[PDB]
Formats: structure tokens, sequence, C-alpha cells
């Protein structure tokens, strides 16, 4: 809402200070040029630098939603919504983001009515023989992109009220500010569900004066 | 004492190239004298095709030829072409959607029903027919 | 009019005898993700 927060210059925090007075200062009909020209830049600031990292990278490669395959979708998700330390999900709306999306993986790459591989999403307790489990029924995922409803279906469920926002940025447009923004507090507490485990991708509030 | 989830297909419409097998599959087929004797820039290929006629594109009609009646993938594009139904991304009555809708009412059309709800007329207003005055200027 | 024609089309998979392994592979690897951009394409296209 554009009030003052006293937090600890750390990279994440100096990478908002930076938009703030770069991007979303900007008037509404200059932010989307803004952000598409600097895409390249804004994508390795957050792959850097943020708590919330750009959600389409494979491998260290930048892309898009568009440029992903479901597996490669799939994994990415458990790669930045599970902890392995605590072998658990940090929450279970996430648990249940991953497990809509192979249901819909499912739905995308079924030819008749079958019965879903994933009946309840507890079996996404062991994220990984579940994906083995999806993507071996159908293999033909594993090499296409997104279908671009898929895309769409995808970041509508981002923005889904009753969830715990996702810890990451999926697309650049009109709300980056909030994608950028929102739940930024509870990450401090949690260094084990951040990229690195990285406490400089986090914001830390605290005061100038009692610092001392 | 008190108190299964089924899936159900979506098109997934695909561009049908060619497969390539490889290459030892594909040696086998052409006389192993034919490596380095052809000049390739006098061999004339076919790299993409396509048609707008009475069967709709060349994937429908395709369809309809080899077949005789369409597929999921097939019955969306003729529904779409047609216009029957149309693409939504956003909110709609209230809830967020994204999907097909009826291009008419507005209403949400899962890919599953696409055939019971159009098949019927599509076929009735597609290929070899009684003609239509309003598409020829009266 | 007298306007008499004839094509022949032969399938493409003599096309590959003509050249190497190495040329066929990165024709194949090549295909591939021009196929998959093309995919992408022509369902934003649709939909939109």
């Amino acid at each position: 809402m554009g009030e003052p927060i006293h937090k600890i210059a750390t990279r994440g925090v100096m990478l908002w200070k930076e938009f703030d007075e770069t991007i979303f200062n900007l008037p509404k009909n200059k932010l989307v040029p803004t952000l598409e020209a600097k895409r390249d830049y804004i994508i390795s600031r957050l792959n850097a630098d943020f708590q919330k990292p750009w959600f389409a990278t494979v491998n260290g490669q930048a892309r898009d939603l568009a440029t992903m395959t479901y597996e490669e979708v799939a994994k990415r998700l458990v790669e930045l919504m599970f902890i392995r330390s605590t072998n658990s999900w940090f929450d279970v709306t996430w648990r249940t983001f991953t497990g809509d999306f192979l249901r819909r993986v499912e739905e995308r790459f079924t030819k008749s009515k079958t019965l879903s591989l994933i009946q309840s999403y507890s079996l996404l307790d062991k994220p990984d023989e579940a994906i083995e489990k999806v993507f071996n029924a159908y293999p033909a995922a594993r090499e296409q992109f997104l279908n671009a409803q898929d895309i769409d279906h995808f970041l509508s469920m981002c923005q889904n009220p009753m969830q715990k926002p996702v810890p990451f940025v999926p697309v650049l447009d009109r709300r980056f500010e909030i994608f950028f923004k929102k739940d930024s507090l509870w990450q401090s507490e949690h260094l084990e569900a951040v990229v690195d485990q990285d406490v400089q991708r986090t914001c830390i509030l605290h005061g100038p004066v009692a610092a001392q | 004492n008190g108190n299964q989830v089924e899936i159900q297909p979506r098109a997934n419409i695909q561009l049908d190239f060619p497969e390539l097998k490889p290459y030892k599959q594909v040696k086998q087929i052409a006389p192993a004298e034919l490596e380095g004797l052809l000049d390739l820039e006098r061999v004339i290929v076919v790299t993409g095709f396509a048609e707008v006629g009475p069967w709709g594109s060349a994937r429908t009609r395709w369809e309809m030829e080899a077949f005789g009646e369409f597929s999921l993938e097939g019955c969306v594009e003729m529904a779409w072409i047609m216009g029957f139904i149309s693409y939504h991304n956003g909110n709609l009555k209230g809830r967020p959607y994204t999907g097909w809708v009826d291009s008419k009412t507005k209403e949400p059309v899962d890919d599953k029903d696409v055939k019971a709800k159009y098949e019927t007329s599509i076929l009735e207003h597609s290929g070899i027919r009684l003609i239509e005055p309003e598409l020829f200027n009266g | 009019g007298q306007k008499g024609g004839q094509a022949i089309v032969v399938h493409p998979d003599y096309l590959y005898g003509a050249i190497t392994e190495d040329r066929y592979n990165e024709y194949v690897a090549k295909v591939s993700a021009r196929e998959k951009s093309a995919y992408k394409f022509f369902h934003n296209g649709m939909i939109y």
C-alpha cells in the first residue's frame, strides 16, 4: 500500500528498494513496457537475490511457462514447495496445488474416461514417486510444452484466495507488484523453505536505533 | 456405520509432424548407394500444407475422410471453427473460469460434453448439403 | 480446356538415405525443437 517499513538491508530488501524506485513507481501506461524491456534483468535478479524466485527456471536456464514441459513444471513445484529436510510439504495448500496440477496433466493427456492415478493427495508425501507414476502413465507430457489453456489454469490457481501465496513469481504483468510483495514476512522464521536456506534473500523487520 | 475420482479427457490438438525414425531403420529403407548420390538442392519436398474446405481444416477433413467420424480433438476443432464454442479466461458468474464456453449463452462447456452438445449440428452444417442462402448473399 | 496434369509424391523417408548420420541427427534435433515451438504458437493463436 506504500507504507514505509524498516527492514534489514539484505540483498532481497535491496532488490525491493531498487524495484520500488524503478518499476513500482511507474505510471500504469508505462509499467508493462518497462517489465517487457527489463525481463532478463528482472528474472536474473529474482533468481539470484530474492525469496520469491522466477518460477520458470529449469536447471538455471530462465524460461517461460509456455516454454516448460508439464514434467518440468511438476518437478519445479516439488522443488520449491517440498522440504527435503523435514520430508514434508511446507503447507498442505501447496500440496493441493501440486495435486491439482497433476490431475490436470492426466486430464490433458488421457484419451478416455479413466481412474486418476492420484486418488488422494496424501500420496504426494513422496513427491518423486507420484511424479514418476503420473508421467510414466502419460509419457508424452515429458516433452510437450504446456497447452496455452493450462498456462492460464496454472496462473489462475496461483491467484487462489483460499491458499497460501505461492513462493515464486510465475509471470510478469500488471500484478507483478502483488506477486513480488505479498506474504513476505514468514520466510525469516522458516529458512528451510527458502531456495538456498539463504537469509540474504529474506526480509527481516528491525528498527535502526534499537539495533545498537 | 455412517459415512473413486474419475478423470475426463481434455482435447489436446496436435500438429501431426511426420515421425522420424532412428538413422538405422531409415538407412534400411533406401539403397545404400543413395548416400551422396543426390544433389539435395534439386530435390523438392513439401514442408507444410493446409486447407479451408467443407469439412474445415486438413486435420478435420482427414479425420472425416479416413475414419468417418470426429475424435475429441476433431470435434473441439470443428466446434471452434464453426463458432459454437469460444475460450474464456476470467471470472464467469463471479467464480473464475478457464476453458471453453458456449459462444451464445456463455455457459461453461467441458471438452467431454462438446460431442453431445454440438456434434449433431456440426455434422448438419458441414460438407455437401443444401445450399444455405445466408452464406451466399441471400 | 484440355488441362491435364500429374504429380508423384514419394515417402519422405527416402530422402534421409541420401545424407550422413550426423546430418540426419542434427536435423532431427532441430525439427523437434521447431515442433514444440509450433505447438505453443498454435494453441495460443487458437484460443486467443
